[PDB]
């Protein structure tokens, strides 16, 4: 019932204009945990949230890519993977080309236009991960779809119901823009955000990462006793 | 684990052209059937299924025409090579192991479609002295002392193995060849302008000359004397 | 929608073959494997589906033997030591194997791996790595026919206070659950890996006495 | 047969009132002695084998009698000579089967395969007298092996004498499948029965049996009387709570061609969400069941979005949980 | 279906109810296997099945009582409950065929009238409704699906009330969306405005003074009944008032006007679109069913359009147009009034003179038609204008003046053949009895105004004879006399010009081409008037509107009768002479050979009827097209007065192609039968085909003519033979293999031997395929050579109840048998001289092994049969052929010796009455019967089946007395030894044949049997062999 003749392959167009195969990898997201990022003036963070089973570990969501820079990923593990040596590739490039650190707009620039060329290819795929990418001081927060779009936003959230957080964001953006000079009070904020998307569920020092980054602070990520709230 | 397309290619051979090879104590007789005529193809194609890979070595055709004279080519090639290479003629059964290989090989990777052509091969070397071969799409490759090919193959290996010896002549075998010919064509009687010959001897003074290939008079001479 | 569903066809690999148990404790990991039971003149040493990487690095497989992996690990290990002078990370070894994966994504390649290992970092290590190019760290791990319910007494017994010899029986008593019984010493084969001795395969003669002290300690 | 006359033919198909006449062809006396004989030798045989190895099986007498058994069971059951072969099953083929299915590396020595047979033998043309006493039989110490044996000869049945069976034989076969969700011993028998169960269920009609169904598994699912703390231990450690996720999964599974989508539905996969929410086998198997129900209804999910408010559609996001998902 | 109670029913619905929902899943379209056709088949089968049932049950119902068992409205409702979301599934299958086998039901639902249709009507509209909002965009199959399920259920949404308002807005969506890319969806689009309008009036029903619009009216109502419907209620809950009747007809039949402009356009587009035939036709008819749907202002209007657009557009401009798309509905215009005949006739003419004026034709292009022919077109208006004047046309010399013309100044073989068929357009006119109106309600009907949406096709008064009074065309004396004035003109003129020709030949290609131009004008001035022909000339029942007359004293009395014969008499003699010149001139000609060979085949086929046109394509409605829309089965003849119009026509043709043209061969007709068998055996392929065919169809025509042929063909053979003349020898072996002649042969005892010899003699010549041609003949001969047999096991009941109270018909049939006996004994005479023949050249030459293994089969097909005599000289030479050592020829062998002595047995067994052979009472000497109802019999039984000693019977083949019960008589063998109560010839024949069983025959046959034998098949015919050697040493024949 209701078959649709036009989400085969990335080279066919639906006759109302529609790419059902990038449709598709977006809404992949979903399957993802929730991932949130901010941003103030002088600093910005990432906070994140799977474990197989009690005698596991825990997924990494968070990715370095340089010293001022980094990201954090929703989706596929392999694209994001795939898209964060990409990034640190062109990084050291632009350290050792011209020793100048890369700007954060020049890395989104980048994401967008590799993952655009699998959208026209045929016989490959599209990326199914989405990524939040923070960088140096001032601070810049990218969003990044796999459609090949990116944003520049204060603050968002993606997967695995993230709305929650989000509307949160949305409403205390005027209390969360402006806390220069306080790292700890933006981390904690951002930890109320990704508490605002959590079904009942609590949060541990085993499945909370976070990611920081602002002037004269380099690209730092906690994980377990770190992430206790200290 | 039966292959289908090699099923094709012989039940398609089946329809084509009767080759005979007999094997005698002192020399090899080749002989192949002619079926298509026209009344303006001309039947002087140099030699439309008995050919030549060297000095030594002769082959009869049975099956398709383009694939025979790729293979035909590429045996010539691989002959000039071990003669170039070692200074001396190639071996009848490493060349047909060579063509056997060449087939199989056609008969496994897709996208090629296995030579459907079946190949009679007449030698001589100084190993084994005169030697019959026959080879088929599969890529198998069997000795013999009478075999036949084409069309009628089962009625010609019956009329063979009733009058064959193993101590017969060259003239016994090129008789042997005619009659079963002419007893298993569907064109009522044979004639010299639908058949081609070839024998392989070696003489008393050790020249070997095994590259003679019958001419349309001397087919019909042979024809005359043995009464067919 | 669309989604990749081979991927996750490829994962069900419950009936892939005969189960592998792992267990990592402070002193060792321990793998064991079920050994098929073939004609008694066929040579069974010719069935090895516990595999030395190198020294510090053990693999256990379900499926079939038949490689590619197995000889990537060797390659990149031997490669590592000879451009660092010092071992490769048990989890650099298995990241280096679900790159081999990935690289040769929407198709799987290759079967599950349990790989164990030590290293100076982390200690004894434990992973399971999938045909989707990803791995997870394991405190102990089932895979192959019975997964399900040797999983559930992994969790039910694993405590992280457990000792090489009682990691040893532990496998050998779910083998044993798993198979129903009936595994004196050809249906079972254990491995270790230390830091001291490094990879072992146990012969069949220590395998028949640890059946022996497992027997003894149900008869208590 | 060899009747003396068509007379006594006749009148021999006509005594039993209910139009099914005598079986086309019957066993005498001195071959079915014989047969029970050759069964009762080789349960009696069974001392010779308590503590030998598979190498020391396969050579005993006991052994070759049980291939030779098999052997011949396994040609009656293979055309022409089917109907002769049913009187055996209650008694003598599906237990001996059954004691064979213990014996693992034995039969994988001798290149036997017990297991297809006895699932197999579920399509025989049995007719209405063994339905019953088959039934009983099945219905009822086992292994886990053993149990998922009858299990899976039990869905063969049902799917071979669906319109067959009374509704007492049903109800029967319903509660064994039940009593199999609740199984304190092994977990893939309890999957199993799941499967089993929503197989059963798809073929009700009244809605009555379905609503007392739905009631008796999520009595026990209600999360006001618990917090998530204890929701998680559960998920682990809880055997009737996985009993009646298992169950209800499997109503809600019966049901993949709905259109419109009834409205329990939705209720149920909101019950079942929390349960999703959490770690343990209770977790999974509601993850494995909001999938299922998520990839049968892609191609209406446009239309069926309308059953479910925003709070409902967010809930059933994250149930695929996989390695190369982050 | 029929163990269903109407009183009685819960359990059974139950049943179906469960059996339904075991079924749901495996109908989804998403699961597709082994089980989707039989899903589809049961499905389609109960509810048909159903279906009869119940007319079967109102049918007895409606001639007295109801009894309880019969089906109630209930047993209606809870099937439609039940198979409810079956069909609907059913329909999204991937397979068109189960796709078409699940939608096919609804006419079967809806025709039993439940309560519960509304379910079925609102899903259907709905889906139609979203399917042309392009709601279904990303998905084809639904949007063809919607537009199958509402073509089915067209003809019963048309007779609801509410849903009547929405068919003329539909028509008018499905009439804009025509393609010109997708041909399928137009083939879809095309069957729903024709199912549209075959149930509709396709007029204005709204009154003087109502001031009623569609606008205002009908789109409100739609609007809020597809919202409601859509919203998730179904239509019980739609209340309404009167004013739905203001947005019933009053206001939804005035928008036709702009539905046929736009209709017209998009005609005029696909003209220049590349079609498929079938689609064509399909279009020309829902053209041909929207004009006769209409009255006369919407008629008007419609023609009024068409002629506009016709003569002002911008389509041909491909090289390849649909001209019929156009054409085709013109004349139909001029089918209902011939009044627009004239004027519009007349501006064609004027306008073919202005092509010839800037120079179209003046190009030879004989290959194909250039894109210079614009003319063409109207050429072919002409053609079907002028197929329907009837008598409208006495502008006759005008007409007759621009045929003149045409013929006279242009020269194009592709064009010559389109214009020789305006004269037999005019003369066929002229003389054709045939229908001429066909619409669904006539202009002066006495049906309300408000009872015609559905055509009364479930109403009784559809089968009145005031609304059933057909208009036909009956052709007068003016018409006749007009016709014979052209037909004369027309031969007189291509005589003499033909004639001009021939007397200063040349051989270039403008000689050729007026030659073959006036051949075909002479050939369609023969096929025009071909009704005014008499086949029976020279020397019933069925008597059709012939103008003469019947019996034969009126003929007689009319001079144009003979004056119409002496003219077809004269163009027989002129098409031998140009034969004759043909021949004797340009041997090495084709396309003239061609042209006369059809005109010999039209000449000899067209004795009072035409068949080369009458399975063309025309301006007719197809009765097989229109049968199937309006066709519902068990239901009797839901039909319009279109429908029942066209059946009368049909049924008038048919009785007009009914008579019998068989007749003897007068002088002329023998003569052109020897030209065209002359032209049969040529030497082109070109020519001889076409004459092959020419000389079946004049075979069929006449009585005899097979003698003839085979008398000519044999001395031709044997000349070809003689002189080497290999090509005749093949093209008469290519003759020889025609299917008729070929089976004629089987049954010539006269001249089969000649025919055999002259095959015999054709083997030995090897130059071409001549050998195994012959071969091919010969083993035909012997499969199918027909052997008189002289038994006939009859019982007396056949033909005593046909026995005239006559003393005088005993005398008669005595004659007849014995006359048939004496015939059939020398038949059989002839036959074994035949093999004595043949047996006598086996012998006689050494030869071939093909003509050997000919003559054993032969003479073993005469021997093996029961009424020849055997013979020892033919056991001795089929014996003596093991010394030419072929494998073939030593199986042939041993298959003959062992069905000679099977014959030679069977006539011992049956002594010497052959009729046994057939008596099922009859069992040979040595088969006993036992009588196995007796007490004690099984015993017996079992005791002789363990008796190895001393049996008392035996049971050789399989035995199956017994197996479930005793009773009847069993068959058994006796144990004692069998004798052979033989006469002189048979034990002759029996010792001879034993005489040559020497040690080496044996050796040699085993030998050749082992040597030719490289697989394990082993064979039975060898132990049958084995037997007959052991019966012949046990007899004494044997040494």
């Amino acid at each position: 019932m209701f078959r649709n003749n036009y989400d085969g392959d990335t080279v066919t167009f639906s006759p109302t204009g529609r790419l059902f195969q990038v449709e598709y990898a977006l809404e992949a997201i979903k399957q993802g945990s929730v991932t949130v990022g901010l941003r103030s003036n002088t600093h910005a963070v990432l906070v994140a949230l799977r474990n197989a089973d009690e005698l596991s570990s825990y997924q990494k969501k968070i990715i370095k890519c340089d010293e001022h820079m980094g990201l954090s990923l929703a989706g596929l593990a392999p694209d994001a993977r795939v898209l964060s040596n990409y990034l640190r590739q062109q990084c050291n490039y632009s350290s050792l080309v011209f020793n100048r650190k890369l700007a954060v707009e020049r890395a989104g620039h980048l994401l967008c236009d590799k993952a655009q060329k699998n959208t026209q290819s045929y016989g490959g795929r599209p990326y199914g991960v989405g990524l939040l990418i923070i960088g140096y001081d001032g601070a810049h927060l990218l969003e990044f779809q796999p459609s090949g779009n990116v944003t520049e936003l204060y603050g968002t959230a993606i997967g695995a119901r993230s709305q929650g957080a989000k509307t949160y964001l949305e409403r205390t953006l005027d209390t969360f823009i402006k806390i220069d000079g306080n790292p700890d009070e933006l981390i904690k904020a951002g930890v109320e955000a990704i508490s605002q998307s959590l079904r009942d569920e609590s949060l541990t020092v085993d499945n909370l990462s976070i990611a920081i980054v602002g002037k004269d602070t380099p690209f730092t990520i906690y994980d377990g006793e770190a992430v206790a709230k200290y | 684990g039966r292959l289908y397309q090699v099923e094709y290619a012989l039940e398609s051979i089946s329809h084509a052209g009767t080759a005979i090879g007999i094997m005698a104590s002192d020399g090899i007789v080749l002989a192949a059937e002619r079926k298509v005529t026209s009344t303006l193809l001309e039947q002087d194609t140099s030699t439309e299924k008995l050919y030549k890979l060297n000095d030594k070595i002769a082959v009869a055709v049975a099956g398709l025409t383009a694939d025979a004279e790729i293979l035909i080519n590429t045996a010539r090639i691989h002959a000039q090579n071990y003669l170039k290479t070692y200074n001396e003629d190639i071996p009848v059964e490493i060349l047909v192991r060579r063509l056997s290989d060449i087939k199989q090989g056609y008969t496994q990777h897709g996208g090629l479609r296995p030579f459907g052509v079946s190949f009679i091969y007449a030698g001589y070397d100084d190993r084994y002295g005169y030697q019959l071969y026959t080879s088929n799409p599969s890529g198998n490759y069997t000795g013999w002392k009478a075999i036949s090919v084409g069309a009628n193959t089962s009625a010609a290996q019956t009329l063979l193995q009733m009058d064959y010896k193993d101590d017969m002549k060259v003239d016994d075998a090129i008789e042997l060849a005619l009659k079963t010919l002419s007893k298993t064509t569907d064109s009522s009687a044979l004639t010299y302008d639908r058949l081609e010959f070839a024998t392989i001897r070696k003489g008393a003074n050790d020249g070997e000359v095994y590259q003679k290939i019958f001419k349309p008079q001397e087919i019909k001479d042979i024809l005359v004397k043995t009464g067919i | 929608e669309g989604r990749l569903f081979q991927v996750e066809y490829s994962l069900e690999a419950i009936k892939l073959g005969s189960t592998a148990i792992g267990i990592a404790t402070k002193e060792g990991v321990v793998l064991g494997v079920e050994k098929r039971a073939t004609s008694p003149l066929l040579e069974s040493d010719s069935i090895e589906k516990i595999v030395e990487i190198d020294r510090h690095i053990g693999c256990a497989m379900s499926g079939l033997t038949a490689r590619s992996m197995i000889e990537h690990a060797r390659t990149a290990a031997v490669t590592h030591n000879l451009y660092y002078d010092e071992d490769i990370n048990v989890e650099s070894l298995t990241q280096s194997v679900c790159d081999l994966a990935l690289r040769f994504m929407s198709r799987p390649f290759g079967v599950a791996l349990l790989i164990a290992g030590h290293d100076a970092d982390d200690g004894y290590q434990l992973f399971h790595a999938e045909p989707s190019g990803t791995f997870y760290r394991y405190n102990a791990k089932a895979i192959g026919s019975g997964s399900e319910g040797a999983q559930a007494e992994l969790l039910n017994e694993w405590h992280s206070s457990l000792t090489l010899k009682e990691a040893e029986l532990l496998v050998l008593k779910i083998l044993k659950q798993v198979m129903e019984e009936k595994l004196d010493e050809n249906n079972a084969q254990l491995s270790c890996i230390t830091k001291q001795d490094g990879f072992k395969i146990y012969d069949n003669e220590k395998t028949a006495e640890l059946i022996k002290e497992l027997k003894e300690k149900e008869a208590a | 047969p060899s009747i003396s006359d068509p007379t006594t033919l006749l009148e021999a198909e006509r005594n039993d009132p209910d139009g099914l006449g005598l079986p086309l062809k019957s066993v005498p006396e001195k071959v079915d002695a014989y047969i029970k004989k050759q069964f009762e030798i080789i349960k009696n045989l069974e001392d010779s084998v308590v503590g030998l190895n598979p190498q020391q099986f396969i050579k005993t007498d006991y052994f070759y009698r049980t291939s030779t058994i098999f052997y011949w069971i396994k040609e009656m059951a293979r055309g022409p000579n089917k109907v002769l072969l049913v009187p055996y099953l209650v008694d003598y083929v599906l237990p001996f089967l059954i004691g064979l299915v213990k014996h693992k590396d034995v039969c994988a020595l001798a290149s036997l395969d017990p297991v297809r047979l006895y699932a197999g033998l579920g399509y025989m043309p049995i007719r209405k007298n063994h339905v019953a006493a088959i039934v009983d039989y099945v219905c009822s110490a086992l292994s886990s092996n053993q149990t998922k044996l009858q299990l899976a000869f039990i869905q063969h049945f049902l799917s071979a004498e669906l319109l067959q069976l009374t509704e007492e034989e049903k109800n029967k076969i319903l509660e064994f499948v039940v009593s199999n969700l609740y199984n304190e011993q092994f977990v893939e028998v309890r999957v199993r029965a799941a499967s089993i169960l929503s197989d059963i269920v798809h073929n009700w009609k009244e809605e009555q049996p379905l609503l007392s169904l739905i009631e008796r598994f999520a009595k026990g699912l209600d999360v006001n009387k618990y917090t998530s703390k204890e929701r998680q231990k559960l998920s682990k450690t809880d055997i009737k709570i996985h009993g009646n996720v298992l169950g209800l999964g499997a109503i809600i599974s019966a049901f993949p061609y709905v259109f419109p989508l009834p409205p329990w539905i939705p209720k149920q996969l909101s019950n079942l969400s929390s349960w999703a929410r959490t770690s343990g086998m209770t977790g999974q198997a509601a993850k494995n069941t909001i999938s299922e129900f998520k990839k049968v209804r892609a191609d209406t999910w446009k239309f069926d979005r309308a059953s479910f408010n925003t709070e409902e559609l967010e809930d059933l996001e994250g149930v695929l949980w996989r390695s190369y998902y982050a | 279906v029929y163990a269903i109670n109407g009183s009685k029913k819960d359990r059974f619905f139950e049943k179906l109810v469960s059996l339904a929902k075991a079924i749901e899943t495996f109908i989804h379209p998403s699961n597709n296997g082994f089980w989707t056709k039989p899903n589809a088949k049961f499905v389609h089968a109960f509810i048909k099945s159903y279906h009869g049932r119940v007319k079967y049950e109102e049918d007895i119902c409606a001639r007295g009582v109801t009894n309880g068992i019969c089906l109630t409205s209930f047993c209606h409702e809870e099937i439609v409950e039940i198979f409810l979301n079956i069909i609907s599934l059913g329909s999204q299958n991937k397979n068109p065929d189960i796709a078409n086998y699940y939608i096919s039901c609804f006419a079967y639902l809806l025709e039993l009238d439940p309560s519960n249709a509304y379910l079925i009507y609102d899903k259907i509209l709905i889906d139609l409704y979203d399917t042309l909002a392009d709601q279904f965009i990303n998905s084809r199959h639904r949007i063809i699906s919607s537009l199958k399920q509402f073509t089915r259920v067209i003809r019963f949404i048309v007779m609801d009330k509410l849903y009547r308002v929405h068919i003329t807005n539909v028509l008018s969506m499905l009439v804009s969306k025509l393609d010109m890319n997708d041909t399928n969806l137009t083939s879809n689009l095309i069957n729903g405005i024709v199912s549209i309008a075959a149930f509709i009036p396709i007029q204005d029903l709204t009154g003087e003074d109502d001031y009623i619009s569609f606008e205002s009216d009908t789109l409100p109502l739609v609007q809020q009944h597809f919202y409601h419907i859509k919203c998730g209620e179904s239509s019980k809950t739609f209340r309404v008032d009167d004013e739905l009747l203001n947005n019933a007809f009053k206001a939804s039949t005035t928008v036709f006007q702009s539905m046929l402009k736009v209709y017209v356009e998009k005609i005029f587009q696909l003209v220049d679109v590349d079609l498929e035939d079938s689609l064509v036709t399909k279009i020309n008819q829902t053209t041909m069913i929207l004009q006769e749907s209409m009255d006369d202002k919407i008629f008007n209007y419609f023609a009024s359009l068409l002629q506009r657009n016709f003569w002002s557009n911008d389509s041909f401009k491909e090289k390849d147009p649909n001209y019929e798309l156009v054409t085709i509905p013109l004349a139909a215009l001029v089918r209902r009034n011939n009044g627009l005949s004239k004027e519009l006739v007349r501006t064609l003419l004027f306008h073919i003179k202005e092509q010839i004026k800037r120079g179209a034709g003046s190009v030879r292009s004989t290959s194909e038609i250039q894109q210079r022919d614009v003319k063409l077109v109207l050429y072919l208006t002409a053609l079907n204008d002028v197929l329907r004047q009837c008598h409208e046309s006495l502008y006759s010399d005008e007409l007759i003046t621009f045929m003149k013309y045409l013929y006279d100044n242009v020269t194009n073989p592709p064009l010559d053949v389109i214009t020789s068929i305006v004269i037999h357009s005019a003369l066929a006119t002229l003389c054709t009895t045939e229908i001429t109106d066909c619409r669904l309600f006539p202009e002066d009907s006495k049906i309300p105004e408000k009872d015609r949406w559905g055509g009364l096709q479930f109403d009784p008064r559809r089968f009145d004879k005031q609304h059933l009074s057909f208009q036909w065309h009956v052709p007068s004396s003016d018409e006749i006399t007009l016709s014979i004035s052209i037909l004369e003109s027309l031969s007189e003129y291509c005589i003499n010009n033909v004639e001009e020709l021939m007397k200063a030949p040349r051989h270039d290609s403008e000689y050729g081409d007026m030659i073959q131009k006036y051949v075909l004008v002479m050939t369609h001035t023969l096929s025009g008037s071909s009704l005014l022909f008499d086949p029976d000339f020279n020397k019933d029942i069925y008597t059709c509107n012939y103008y003469f007359g019947n019996t034969t004293e009126e003929k007689l009395q009319n001079p144009q009768y003979l004056q119409v014969h002496r003219v077809r008499a004269r163009i027989g003699h002129f098409f031998h002479k140009l034969y004759v010149f043909l021949s004797t001139n340009f041997e090495n000609n084709t396309n003239m050979f061609q042209i006369l060979l059809h005109g010999l085949k039209v000449w000899f086929t067209d004795l009072g009827q035409e068949t080369v046109f009458n399975e063309d394509p025309n301006a007719f409605i197809d009765v097989d097209f229109l049968e199937n829309v309006q066709s519902l089965s068990h239901v009797n003849e839901p039909f319009t007065r279109t429908n029942f119009a066209i059946r009368a026509n049909s049924l008038h043709q048919s009785r007009v192609l009914l008579h019998s043209t068989n007749r003897k061969a007068s002088k002329l007709e023998n003569l052109l039968l020897v030209d065209i068998i002359q032209l049969a055996t040529s030497l082109y392929p070109d020519i001889y085909k076409p004459a092959q065919g020419t000389l079946v169809h004049c075979m069929k025509q006449l009585v005899g003519s097979y003698g003839v042929v085979i008398n000519k063909i044999i001395p031709s053979l044997e000349k070809a033979i003689k002189d080497h003349d290999y090509m005749k020898i093949q093209v008469i072996l290519n003759v020889l293999l025609i299917k008729k002649i070929h089976r004629k042969l089987m049954t010539d005892y006269k001249d089969i031997g000649r025919l055999i010899f002259l095959l015999i003699e054709c083997c030995r010549v090897n130059e071409l395929e001549i050998g195994m041609y012959a071969d091919k003949i010969l083993t035909d001969i012997v499969i199918g050579i027909k052997i008189p047999s002289s038994v006939c096991v009859i019982s007396d009941q056949a033909f005593l109840p046909l026995a005239p109270p006559d003393g005088t018909i005993n005398l008669q049939v005595e004659a007849v048998k014995l006359a048939k006996k004496k015939k059939r004994e020398y038949y059989l005479s002839l036959l074994v001289d035949l093999q004595d023949k043949l047996l006598d050249k086996l012998d006689n030459e050494k030869m071939g092994w093909k003509i050997r293994m000919f003559i054993l089969r032969f003479v073993t097909q005469i021997q093996s049969n029961l009424e020849s005599k055997p013979d020892k000289r033919a056991v001795f030479s089929i014996i003596s052929q093991i010394s030419t050592k072929h494998p073939e020829i030593i199986h042939l062998v041993v298959k003959s010796l062992l069905s000679t002595c099977n014959k030679i047995i069977s006539l011992s067994d049956y002594e010497y009455d052959i009729t046994r052979a057939y008596k099922n009472e009859f069992n040979p000497s040595f088969v006993e019967i036992l009588d196995t109802s007796t007490t004690s019999f099984p015993k017996t039984f079992t005791e002789e089946m363990n008796n190895f000693d001393n049996p008392k019977y035996f049971i050789d083949l399989r035995a199956y007395v017994g197996w479930l019960c005793w009773g009847r008589l069993m068959y058994v063998m006796s144990p004692k030894a069998l004798k052979l109560n033989l006469r002189e010839n048979e034990l002759e024949v029996l010792k001879t044949a034993g005489h040559l069983l020497t040690r080496e025959f044996l050796r040699d046959v085993t030998m050749n049997l082992v040597q030719d034998n490289e697989t394990r098949g082993f064979s039975s015919g060898n132990v049958s062999f084995f037997s007959l050697v052991i019966l012949l040493i046990s007899s004494g024949f044997c040494e």
